């Protein structure tokens, strides 16, 4: 069929909803982009934890 | 639904920060202002100790 994907995997809880998803959501459950900060300049340490 | 494709939720938890203050036992202005222009007697059965 051609080249291959590769599958990784991270743990959740069963009781993450599914609302979350059907949507262009983030995997690690944080608006992670350096783009979405208010410019600080260590907001962005701040803005994903 | 938000600005998107994308659902909210709001809840009565969410009505936290409202029915909490120290406002709704705030009653002083209240039985002043319906005082005047009395009312007659009202045969105060339960009414009275």
């Amino acid at each position: 069929h051609g080249q291959d994907a590769v599958c990784e995997f991270i743990a959740t809880p069963v009781a993450t909803d599914i609302n979350y998803f059907r949507r262009p959501c983030n995997p690690r459950g944080r608006a992670a982009g350096g783009v979405y900060a208010g410019d600080k300049e260590g907001d962005v340490i701040a803005l994903m934890y | 639904w938000g600005k998107d494709h994308q659902v909210l939720r709001l809840s009565m938890e969410n009505a936290v920060g409202t029915v909490c203050h120290p406002s709704l036992m705030n009653i002083d202005a209240a039985v002043g202002g319906v005082n005047h222009d009395p009312v007659e007697a009202a045969n105060p059965y339960g009414a009275y100790v």
